[PDB]
DNA sequence: GTGATATCTGCTTTGGGTGGGTGGGTGGGTTGAGGCAATA
DNA sequence: AAGCAGATATCAC
């Protein structure tokens, strides 16, 4: 009572501050936006008034109903009409919560009441549904209308009112519902996922279920990395007057944010400068500073790259489709990093999906049916490629995928769509991604003197759907050997600068992050001995962060190609296909089609994107001819 | 509000609104259906919220804030106007009327239904942005229709009789379900009956409920369709069938429990929309004159490149040929065509544009669907990518469809015949199909690319301006667009030429020569009887485009030699 | 009832009808002459001969088929009756040479009229007994009592006649009388379904002499009234929803 | 004053997963993935 | 919310 109002008063005082003024001018902020959640950041409640920080994350549902409170009062007093506008209004929290950041591994009964962020990973979701927070009755007879508030166990009071419509006044005459005159609010339900890699040995992952209502609905999908923060309460349920004493208990969110970059003006001019430094030298050593830890295979790299980049699909006036993806396939001896570069490229880009041939089927690829949670209705779930669309997916152990599970890949490899025609269910789902695969030959181990159709023990049409092909060998080279001894020697002598000698790799981890914004660029690494070696550092690396923002800066342009590339292409193009026996000892790896021309357009219009270019050049055709010359051929040994 | 001053703006809005009408240049748009409706000429009155919007732009937002409180209003305004326009007495009474003959509530009498189209200055949403903030208002929402039920008569006003007094009851009915009367409520039964349902008496309306998908390219990125579902009611039933692009305009409203659900379930609900309008989404001479043939088949898919006699194939598929015979007898006219060759010959292309193309039509990969796309297809074009991966199962379908001409299902001993009078247009990569299914297709074309410097030269100058200008490269005739190519096959459809007496002996000469070429050759093609019935298929087709004539017959002959090489 | 039905009216037009009709000897004279020849006592009347003779008979039997054929009846019976002094009276069966209607076209204002319908059967039911008159004992002193069934609803007895016991009347199942019923499942015909829509399918309910009369596979024109009924929400609860379910009582197979 | 007979009160229902798999699938719930025997 | 089982006070004869 007397500490509701106290708190009430302190919450006003702490939201009136022009007397610094940022929350002044964030809730003019929220006026104009037309919002009705205000995000405040416990590091400045803390700073102020400490007591009233510590009670508001240690009773949460009492303070943030005074809170809300003092919130409605105040954007009342800068603008009485908006506040009118709005049944009520939120408040979301940020900051560093001290021990309250948990997973849900370690979200246990003692957080009850209080405060807390999540960080995990979206599983489930669910449908957004309507929920009635104040009904409107109208009584014709006697014209007067009468209004009714709901609520229940999920609300910040929580009270299990009656879901029974009024139907008559207490005199006799009937009543008649204004559904444009009620209010009410979205509801969704998600769960989120202890993050696989921080589980204890042995143990599948936990997870925890959260209630979205207002704003904050469909602020996640299942495959997200959140961190949620929300209040944590116990769902206490009764059946014949009788009560288990075992409660279910929920995460009721006040704020959802993801784990799409920020680029300042000075990252800008460090793009743009780097972009005019070099003509040719940007797209060799972005390829080379990919996986810095495996040593060189060039060419894959520079095909790697031109993945990450992509081509410019084509929409037709007429509605026919051109894709811009483009497929990578690479077919191997065993131990040459072939899995390594496809982790290298799951850690790396945006959104990557893995797979694994013998793990996966058909309906896992594309998309399942099951009942609803609610209802139990007949819905649909996107399985890994359509989880992947405008992503990428990164298939191991290809060759180990059955016949029946590789055909369902063939239209999303080409036309980047699923066709779902079951259980009376008929959609179309997009999955446009990019399709970089692995595999071993038919003989585990390459045969030089069979050829590589006969190795690679793959239909033409499934060939032809990659638009590159890389048979990877390890041949025992005495030179090429010390240069991988020493470098893959190096990689295991490294330890981190943090660490100390002699430290071992924990399995699992406790939480690391002690606030929702990171307290902790450049353009190249920092030169280290045992990363770079003692060489002279004549090439330099790019570093990580700067080609993730690089990367993603180059992925929004689209070079229009011109005449004399055109021109370079077709000639190239006929020159391809017409040699017959080029070389007598030389073998097609897979066969030379319009798919190979369309091949050439998007490796060139990738390259043209690495130079940050608006036109594709004669230098970026020639480029992707070499990738392909590379690529489409392979020299057969006579015994 | 009061509603009683609503009331009389929306008479007034009803009564003295006047709008320039094409010839009359004054007419009144809403009393002259007021004038209808009182004599039941008409049923539904559709109020334009544009016309409301002209006087008074405040009633059309109270409207779209309520409109379930207006649609009341406006009803409520036009049955009391309905007595004041009647001129002359109705001229067929039916059974309701003569059970009136022989208190009402007000909404028994009532035979009109009133709905309104939506204001232009709301602009339609995706099923997705219909949230809590609309529950109770007036949207427009855009979709395709996936379901649809049998109309069915959905109780508005229940009249019983009570067997002692005589004396009647009503029980307006505003809830998908009631509870029904049971006792005598009159004070003569009370003084001292049981009462039972008069369907004579009772109204009834026609009731239909069906669900709504969202488009395909609309989905954001990652997420699957949403659906919704959409009731609808009296005179806007029937018209949405599964399939169409719909713009529906209604009231988003929750859903009513009854009973004991009312209490076990919570503060959630189930949501539907209440259906308002519904909306289904000499130079032609010239270029039908003159080598109009050519110009038809090279508009199919002008982005490829080279496929010129294929093209003209699968025009012929489009018309289909004639379907009877010179008396009336019912004959197969659909010519089946089957595209075999090597990878990336735009045979997936191809398909795809012709399923666009078609106005009935389902397009369909070897794995993508497994045990119906027929049926939908049924007078229209069944596409059949990757033809050689399907099962045992899918190909026996196949084979009796282009037999028989229908799908036969068997329930667990209960049989059904559905009908699959469609074409089949089917691509494979050469590896082993059965002979058996092979000769079924009148037209076998066999794609090779074998590999020539000015020929691929050609080609990839044609892929190149594509990529760069989005649009195939110039020609000297342009190309037809789908929408005014639909309108030609369409017309030419209508015509059934027949093949005359005289041609019978040069029909049977070439197919002689065909037969003779066959056994010399020694390969495995199909040429058998079979053949001599598809000279007159395509035959027919080829006058459908243009009596049978000589033209046509060579034409037939050429493009189907060089599809056996 | 909200007809304008006089009963003696029309069993005076039905009777007329039979003596003085003429098929372009009465025609249905030498029907019922045929009917004592044979024994079956059914009289099939076809409805394009009554409108022609009088298009007000047609249109009551049109519009209020429950209440008009059994006075149809009534006239066959007596007239019959006169010209020839039977296992059970005889009884007419109107019916429409070609279908009026289409089963995709049945709308609610069609409710409790005669339609025509053409279709193609796909299943039919096993018998279902209908009881029509109840048979209580009561389980004190034996006394035995019959009750007609009215409108579904049967007026169980609250104490016995003979000895006054309250509660004591137990219904005796198998000393009731029953007639027969039987579910029909009629198909849309091929010939009327639009192009790429899905069959659509129709109740018929059968009764008596009808049931049997069809199997699956046939195609058939049946002529009958058509029915709406309330469908309980579950079998506990007196509620019902507010859409109904319809079928066709049938009364003519062709 | 006894025999109905009319009014009032408390129980539990629903299909549902916080009501179990230590109730049972002959009491009743689509979709997919995973072992068998027979199969080719 | 809807309906049956049980309890019980109440009119009527
Ligand atoms: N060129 C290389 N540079 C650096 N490390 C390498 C190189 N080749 C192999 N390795 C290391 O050797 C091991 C090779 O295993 P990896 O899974 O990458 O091989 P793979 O080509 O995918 O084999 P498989 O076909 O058998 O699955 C990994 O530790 C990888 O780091
Ligand atoms: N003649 C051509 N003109 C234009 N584009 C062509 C031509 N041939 C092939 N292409 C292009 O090649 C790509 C592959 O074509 P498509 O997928 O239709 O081949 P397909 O014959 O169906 O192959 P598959 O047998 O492997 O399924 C498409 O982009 C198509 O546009
Ligand atoms: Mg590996
Ligand atoms: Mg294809
Ligand atoms: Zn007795």
């Amino acid at each position: 009572d007397v500490e509701l109002r106290e708190a009430q008063r302190d919450y006003l005082d702490f939201l009136d501050d022009e007397e610094q003024g940022i929350y002044q001018s964030k809730v003019r902020e929220l006026i104009s936006d037309n919002q009705y959640r205000l995000i405040v950041n416990v590091n400045d409640l803390r700073r102020k008034n400490e007591k009233r920080a510590n009670r508001l994350l240690n009773n949460a549902f009492e303070e943030l109903v005074a809170f809300q409170r003092a919130l409605k009062d105040f954007v009342a007093s800068i603008d009485a009409t908006y506040a009118k506008q709005y049944e009520e209004f939120y408040v979301g929290l940020e900051g560093s919560f001290g021990s309250k950041h948990v997973s849900p591994r370690t979200l246990t009964s003692c957080f009850l009441s209080c405060v807390v962020c999540v960080e995990g990973i979206v599983t489930k979701c669910s449908l957004v549904r309507p929920k009635v927070v104040r009904s409107v009755h109208y009584c014709p007879a006697t014209k007067k209308t009468i209004e009714r508030r709901y609520s229940d166990l999920t609300t910040l009071v929580a009270f299990p009112s009656s879901s029974v419509y009024p139907t008559k006044d207490e005199e006799n005459n009937p009543l008649e519902t204004e559904y444009g005159l009620s209010v009410y609010k979205d509801h969704q339900t998600i769960t989120i996922q202890e993050m696989p890699e921080k589980a204890p040995a042995g143990q599948l992952p936990r997870s925890v279920d959260v209630i979205l209502d207002d704003d904050l609905v469909d602020k996640a999908k299942p495959g997200d990395r959140v961190q949620v923060v929300g209040t944590y309460r116990c769902l206490p349920g009764k059946k014949g007057g009788y009560t288990s004493g075992t409660f279910r208990t929920v995460l009721i969110a006040c704020n959802v944010k993801q784990m799409q970059p920020s680029f300042s003006a000075e990252d800008i001019a460090k793009i743009k400068k780097f972009s005019k430094t070099r003509s040719k030298d940007i797209f060799d050593q972005l390829a080379k500073s990919l996986a810095p830890s495996i040593h060189g295979h060039d060419y894959v790299k520079k095909a790697i790259l031109c993945l990450l980049l992509g081509g410019v699909e084509r929409d037709l006036e007429n509605g026919s489709h051109i894709r811009g993806d483009i497929n990578i396939l690479l077919i191997g001896d065993p131990s040459v990093a072939k899995s390594q570069l496809l982790r290298y490229v799951l850690c790396t880009a945006p959104r990557a999906i893995p797979t694994t041939g013998r793990g996966s089927s058909g309906v896992g690829l594309t998309a399942a049916v099951t009942t609803d949670q609610e209802t139990g209705e007949r819905r649909l779930e996107a399985g890994a490629m359509v989880l992947a669309d405008r992503g990428v997916v990164c298939i191991d152990e290809f060759d180990k995928m059955s016949d029946m599970d590789r055909t369902a890949i063939h239209e999303v490899m080409e036309q980047g769509r699923v066709t779902i025609a079951k259980a009376g269910i008929h959609a179309r789902l997009n999955a446009r991604c990019s399709v970089l695969a692995a595999a071993n030959p038919v003989y585990g181990r390459y045969d030089q003197y069979k050829t590589p159709m006969e190795n690679i023990g793959l239909q033409d049409s499934l060939l032809s759907r990659f638009d590159l092909l890389f048979i990877m060998l390890d041949q025992m080279d005495p030179e090429q050997d010390r240069e991988i001894s020493d470098h893959v020697l190096r990689m295991h002598r490294y330890r981190a600068p943090g660490e100390q000698d002699g430290d071992a790799m924990p399995l699992g981890s406790a939480v690391d992050i002690l606030a929702t914004d990171d307290p902790n660029t450049q353009i190249y690494e920092k030169h280290d001995n045992l990363l770079h070696g003692t060489k002279k550092k004549k090439e330099k690396m790019v570093s990580a962060a700067f080609m993730k923002k690089y990367i993603h800066v180059a992925k929004i342009i689209k070079p229009v190609l011109t005449q004399e590339s055109a021109t370079y292409i077709a000639e190239e193009y006929s020159r391809l296909r017409s040699q017959d026996s080029m070389s007598s000892d030389t073998a097609r790896t897979s066969p030379v089609t319009a798919r190979t021309l369309e091949t050439l357009i998007r490796l060139a219009t990738a390259h043209a994107k690495a130079r940050m270019s608006k036109t594709v050049d004669l230098q970026d055709a020639e480029e992707a001819v070499e990738l392909v010359q590379y690529a489409y051929f392979k020299k057969v040994l006579e015994k | 509000k009061d509603y009683a001053l609503e009331k009389e703006k929306v008479k007034k809005f009803l009564q003295e609104f006047y709008q320039d009408d094409e010839l009359g240049k004054k007419q009144f748009k809403y009393g002259n259906q007021l004038v209808r409706l009182a004599h039941r000429e008409q049923v539904a009155l559709y109020v334009d919220l544009d016309d409301v919007a002209e006087d008074d732009p405040e009633l059309v937002d109270s409207i779209c804030e309520n409109a379930r409180r207006y649609a009341k209003l406006f009803a409520d305004a036009v049955q009391e106007l309905l007595p004041q326009y009647k001129e002359r007495e109705v001229v067929n009474k039916d059974v309701l009327d003569v059970y009136i003959e022989h208190q009402y509530p007000a909404e028994l009498m009532r035979r009109f239904e009133l709905y309104f189209q939506g204001p232009s200055s709301n602009k339609p949403r995706v099923i997705r942005e219909v949230r809590a903030d609309s529950v109770g208002k007036l949207v427009t929402v855009r979709g395709i229709v996936t379901r649809v039920s049998e109309v069915k008569p959905k109780m508005v006003v229940a009249t019983y009789t009570c067997d002692q007094c005589g004396a009647e009851t009503y029980q307006p009915i505003q809830s998908p379900t009631f509870m029904p009367l049971i006792m005598c409520p009159s004070q003569e039964c009370q003084t001292n009956g049981r009462l039972y349902l008069q369907t004579r008496g009772s109204r009834f309306i026609k009731f239909q409920e069906m669900k709504m998908q969202e488009h395909s390219d609309q989905v954001p990125v990652g997420n699957i369709p949403r659906s919704i579902t959409v009731l609808v009611e009296g005179e806007n039933t029937r018209i949405a069938q599964p399939g169409d692009h719909v713009s529906v305009t209604g009231i988003f409203l929750p859903i009513l429990r009854t009973g004991f659900r009312q209490v076990v379930q919570g503060l959630l609900s189930e949501t539907y929309l209440e259906a308002h309008r519904i909306v289904k989404m000499e130079e032609l001479r010239q270029i039908a004159e003159e080598d109009f043939y050519e110009k038809l088949a090279a508009s199919i898919a002008p982005e490829i490149y080279g496929h010129e006699d294929v093209k003209k194939a699968l025009l012929l598929l489009l018309v289909g040929g004639v379907d009877q015979s010179p008396r009336g007898m019912k004959i197969r006219g659909n010519i089946n065509i089957c595209l075999m060759g090597d990878p990336g010959v735009a045979k997936s292309q191809l398909l795809s544009y012709i399923d666009r193309l078609a106005p009935r039509s389902q397009y369909t990969t070897g794995r993508g669907s497994s045990g119906g796309a027929l049926v939908l297809a049924d007078q229209g074009v069944c596409c059949i990518d990757e033809f050689d991966k399907m099962a045992e199962a899918d190909r026996t379908a196949i084979h009796e469809v282009m037999e028989q001409q229908t799908i036969s299902i068997a329930k667990a001993g209960i049989l059904t015949t559905l009908n699959a009078r469609c074409s089949i247009l089917a691509a494979a990569n050469p590896a082993q199909l059965p002979a058996a299914l092979l000769s079924r297709f009148d037209l076998l074309w066999l794609i090779q690319d074998r590999p020539d410097r000015d020929n691929d030269l050609r080609l990839a100058q044609h892929i190149t301006y594509v990529h760069q200008h989005s649009r195939q490269p110039p020609s000297q005739f342009e190309p037809l667009d789908m929408k005014l190519m639909r309108r030609y096959i369409a017309m030419c459809r209508e015509k059934q030429p027949m093949v005359p007496e005289s041609l019978a002996d040069y029909i049977t000469a070439a197919y002689v020569e065909m037969r003779r070429e066959a056994w010399a050759s020694k390969d495995a093609t199909y040429t058998s009887a079979r053949t001599l019935l598809a000279i007159l298929r395509l035959s027919t087709a080829l006058a459908r485009l243009r009596v049978v004539e000589k033209e046509d017959v060579n034409e037939a002959i050429r493009l189907m030699e060089m599809s056996k090489d | 009832w909200g007809t304008d039905v006089n009963v003696a009216a029309c069993k005076e037009n039905f009777q007329r009808f039979l003596q003085r009709f003429i098929d372009p000897e009465p025609l249905y004279m030498q029907r019922l002459g045929e009917i004592n020849v044979i024994g079956e006592p059914f009289l099939n009347v076809n409805c394009e001969h009554i409108k022609s003779f009088d298009k007000n008979l047609y249109r009551q039997l049109i519009s209020y088929p429950q209440e008009v054929i059994p006075t149809f009846d009534m006239a066959v019976n007596e007239i019959f009756f006169d010209r020839y002094p039977l296992e059970h009276q005889i009884q007419v069966r109107p019916f429409n040479a070609l279908k009026t209607k289409n089963m995709r076209n049945l709308n609610p204002e069609d409710i409790d009229q005669l339609i025509t319908i053409s279709g193609m059967v796909i299943r039919t039911s096993q018998l279902i007994p209908e009881m029509q008159e109840a048979f209580f004992q009561c389980q004190v002193c034996a006394h035995t009592t019959r009750v007609e069934m009215d409108r579904g609803r049967i007026a169980e007895p609250s104490v016995c006649g003979r000895c006054h016991t309250t509660h004591s009347m137990a219904l005796i199942h198998n000393r009731s009388l029953f007639s027969d019923k039987q579910m029909i499942k009629l198909q849309e015909s091929p010939e009327d379904m639009p192009a790429g829509q899905t069959p659509h399918t129709v109740i018929l309910f059968a009764h008596n002499d009808l049931v049997d009369k069809v199997q699956p596979g046939d195609r058939v024109n049946v002529t009958g009234i058509y029915r709406a009924v309330p469908i309980r929400v579950n079998p506990r609860v007196s509620n019902v929803k507010s859409v109904y379910k319809t079928h066709i009582d049938v009364i003519h197979y062709r």
